């Protein structure tokens, strides 16, 4: 309404936008870890058995 | 401070846009560094193999 | 306005404002085929899960309907197959072709069989009881066998070879019969089982995609620019910061940090219609009666409310309170004239007596004694003079009823132009209309009272025609035949000046005072304030004498209900056969030949036109000040 409920509003906006942005950012590079040990580990074992 | 809210709004959109892109470059590199250190993996796994001719 | 909606809000923000699409066209049409059946016999998950649960219950209501109309044929193929058995053993028992057809083609089949086979047949027909027939064709012969097979199977005939039994068919076809109506018994009954979950739920299926379908219909008006919906639409200024004070609260609470950029008469007609309608309707036998039918209706508006009004009886229970004022004010003036059904309230004591010694048969007039306290006088009831009386106390009425209505109206421009702040608006506008309007029908106002006042018979004065002092005050100013009061001759004139002033005034003083400062389209300024001159002036005379109305109706009203009353029940008033049962029923059928005549003409034919006259006098005469 006035200028200090309206700025109120703003802060709590603001608190969620940037929160979700930083889980959803966190989900990604969570994957992220797990994808590169998966791959790394089915090429590895390929080759090795190549090697053997 | 209506409409000066509203631009730190916009921004704030912005912002979260590029916060999830620089993860999703990161998680992209990530599967790169997969292949790469996985054939430095098997050239260390092929001197352990000649290591145990060697031996024998 | 014109908004900015993220897509992270945008539902919210859609439903919001309406409380301020192939889908959903698609699960319209399956609601629409829900609601045929049962004839026959939010965010956005909880959307999605209900429409599956819509789908769900649709494919499995259209296959058992489905499953059900088409048994229902096979039901009536052997109900037609058992008749034309039925009918063709009993033909016999009273190279030949036993079959169904419908009625309609039955002729048709005569005919083509007839042309074919020329004669060589015994066609006859029974009907089975869409409605069909049976035939027996009797080919007499070979060789067209297969041909006329050919005529009754091209228009839709089947043919029903027997060639064992008409009593071994019969039952191994009514063993068929009961096997499949039992068939139906338990899909009709899964239907009517299937149709109790969903009678009770159509309303809330089909009111979600109503209002579904109309936020996609919004939702396709707005501009998707840049990843945000812009929203660029109207709003009343009155309501603008109700929107910067609900879209501002709306979006905080609900968190998700993206905020909106949101960027940029008939308060004095419920008295007065209910009483510029009695004025026309006076009387208070008819006023009583439409004042006793809406109290009908006030006393009775819980039952009434909660019921489906049809259009009329819609517009009568909306203002059941505009028809209690009405009956309320009817009674009122029906007691200041003496208007009781047409007829006259010896109440108080009367200022006229008549004379005592007189001849029978002469003309006779009345000494006045004083005034009548309130109201009309009850001496001018069966008087030949009395109508001319009326006649002027009415038309003054009507005069000095619609003064004061227009200066009454006239006023709240001036209070529009001081809330708006205008002082040049209202030098412009108010001022030279008042002195303008005033100067000379308020002149005309203070004349009749004025006139009123005075004796003119103790004075010994001659009494001034007003009609012909307005006519003279404009054409030949200065000269008075007949003075109406000291000083007449040259305050007329400054009267006369200062209206003849504003005329100019009035069409000068606002375009030339804001071309002033501007030093904007000074034609469309002017040419307007030409219109608003022309017209401003034109209607100062033009309402004066369409407020005349008043007295118009009013005389209508009480002459129909005088010459009613004169036509039914003075007839039934006779001091012969006092008491016979004919001079009884006489009263009893003119009183109900004059009650229905003053219900159907007098109050529903007679009160809607001085109701819509009451009307056009705001509409017009009172909402264009």
């Amino acid at each position: 309404l006035t200028p200090n409920q309206v700025n109120d509003e703003l802060n709590k906006m603001q608190a969620f936008i940037r929160k979700e942005a930083e889980e959803k950012a966190k989900e990604i590079q969570l994957k992220a870890d797990q994808e590169y040990e998966i791959e790394k580990t089915n090429i590895v074992r390929n080759e090795t058995n190549n090697i053997d | 401070s209506q409409k000066n809210g509203i631009a730190t709004l916009l921004q704030a959109e912005k912002e979260a846009h590029e916060i999830v892109s620089k993860a999703r470059k990161y998680r992209q590199d990530k599967l790169k560094q997969a292949k790469t250190d996985a054939a430095k993996e098997i050239d260390s796994y092929k001197i352990q193999k000649d290591k145990e001719l060697k031996e024998f | 306005v014109q908004l900015y909606i993220p897509l992270e809000v945008i539902r919210e923000v859609t439903f919001l404002l309406g409380k301020m699409l192939r889908r959903f066209d698609e699960v319209e049409r399956m609601v629409g085929f829900l609601n045929e059946v049962v004839e026959k016999h939010l965010s956005l998950e909880n959307v999605n899960d209900m429409v599956k649960e819509i789908t769900d219950c649709e494919s499995r209501a259209r296959q058992l309907d489905e499953s059900l109309d088409s048994l229902r044929s096979k039901l009536n193929d052997l109900l037609e197959q058992r008749q034309v058995i039925f009918e063709c053993s009993k033909f016999i028992e009273v190279y030949m072709i036993t079959g169904s057809i419908r009625r309609t083609k039955v002729d048709i089949l005569n005919r083509i069989l007839w042309r074919l086979l020329r004669g060589n047949l015994i066609f006859q027909n029974f009907p089975i009881e869409v409605e069909k027939d049976c035939f027996i064709i009797f080919t007499h012969g070979e060789t067209l066998l297969k041909k006329v097979k050919r005529v009754i199977d091209s228009l839709n005939g089947k043919i029903v070879s027997l060639n064992t039994r008409s009593s071994e068919l019969v039952d191994t076809l009514n063993r068929q019969i009961d096997d499949l109506q039992r068939i139906l018994d338990t899909t009709e009954q899964t239907l009517h089982t299937e149709l109790l979950v969903i009678h009770d739920q159509l309303p809330v299926w089909s009111a979600m995609t109503k209002r579904e379908k109309y936020v996609y219909t919004t939702l396709n008006k707005f501009q998707q620019e840049s990843q945000g919906l812009i929203a660029e639409g109207w709003v009343p200024s009155t309501e603008l910061i109700h929107l910067q004070d609900s879209l501002k609260d709306y979006i905080e609470t609900l968190g998700s940090e993206y905020s909106t950029v949101f960027n940029v008469a008939g308060l004095a007609t419920v008295v007065t219609f209910p009483f510029m309608f009695a004025i026309m309707f006076g009387d208070m036998g008819h006023g009583f009666i439409l004042f006793l039918m809406a109290l009908f209706l006030v006393l009775n508006e819980r039952k009434f409310g909660a019921m489906h009004r049809d259009e009329i009886f819609d517009m009568a229970f909306t203002g059941r309170y505009v028809l209690l004022l009405m009956g309320a004010f009817s009674v009122y003036t029906g007691l200041l004239y003496n208007d009781i059904f047409s007829k006259s309230m010896t109440i108080f004591k009367s200022g006229w007596q008549w004379p005592s010694t007189f001849r029978k048969g002469e003309s006779i007039e009345a000494k006045k004694t004083g005034v009548y306290p309130f109201g009309l006088d009850f001496a001018w009831h069966g008087t030949d003079n009395g109508l001319l009386f009326s006649n002027s106390y009415k038309m003054k009425l009507s005069i000095l009823m619609g003064y004061a209505h227009m200066t009454y109206s006239f006023m709240f421009s001036y209070i529009n132009y001081r809330a708006k702040n205008s002082k040049v608006d209202i030098i412009g506008n108010f001022i030279p209309g008042l002195v303008f309007m005033q100067s000379i029908f308020g002149y005309l106002s203070w004349a009749i009272v004025y006139k009123w006042s005075k004796d003119w018979i103790k004075d010994d004065k001659p009494a001034p025609g007003l009609l012909n002092m307005l006519i003279n005050m404009f054409l030949a100013p200065g000269t008075i035949d007949d003075q109406l009061y000291s000083g007449q001759a040259k305050l007329q004139v400054v009267l006369l000046l200062a209206a003849l002033v504003c005329v100019p005034w009035l069409l000068l003083y606002k375009p030339l005072t804001l071309r002033r400062l501007n030093k904007f389209n000074f034609g469309d300024v002017m040419i307007h304030q030409v219109i608003h001159t022309i017209e401003f002036c034109l209607n100062c005379i033009s309402h004066t004498a369409s407020y005349l109305r008043l007295w118009a109706l009013s005389l209508a009203h009480a002459q129909l209900s005088s010459v009613l009353w004169d036509m039914t029940i003075s007839n039934a008033f006779s001091s012969k056969n006092s008491g016979s049962p004919l001079a009884v029923m006489k009263v009893v059928f003119l009183f109900a030949m004059w009650f229905v005549l003053t219900v159907c003409i007098l109050v529903f034919m007679e009160g809607t036109s001085a109701m819509l006259h009451a009307l056009r006098l705001h509409w017009v005469e009172a909402m264009s000040k």
